[PDB]
């Protein structure tokens, strides 16, 4: 489901949203982000907080 | 500055263009004068199949 979320926001959210009497789009779904899936352990090893 | 970086000459785009919301290239001509100018652009469409 992220691989196609992302590319309907890339590429087809945007002209649509755009597209003449369309008023607001709902994308169901969420386009990529670079996620930094941190782990607590591993930052209390090395001192480090978010 | 010379002990943190390092520097070198490279190639780019001096102004970038966007067209509805993508990136893009204006490309600017006319119809041969014994033309028309729709055959002008109904040729330029075919080309940018290829």
């Amino acid at each position: 489901q992220d691989d196609i979320s992302d590319y309907v926001a890339a590429n087809m959210k945007d002209p649509i949203s755009r597209t003449s009497g369309v008023g607001d789009v709902q994308l169901f779904g969420s386009q990529y982000a670079m996620r930094i899936w941190m782990d607590p352990n591993k930052l209390n090893n090395f001192q480090l907080t978010p | 500055f010379s002990a943190f970086s390092t520097s070198r000459w490279e190639y780019g785009s001096p102004r970038l263009e966007r067209y509805n919301g993508l990136p893009s290239l204006e490309i600017l001509g006319q119809a041969a004068p014994g033309k028309s100018t729709g055959e002008a652009m109904a040729l330029m469409e075919e080309l940018a199949g290829k």
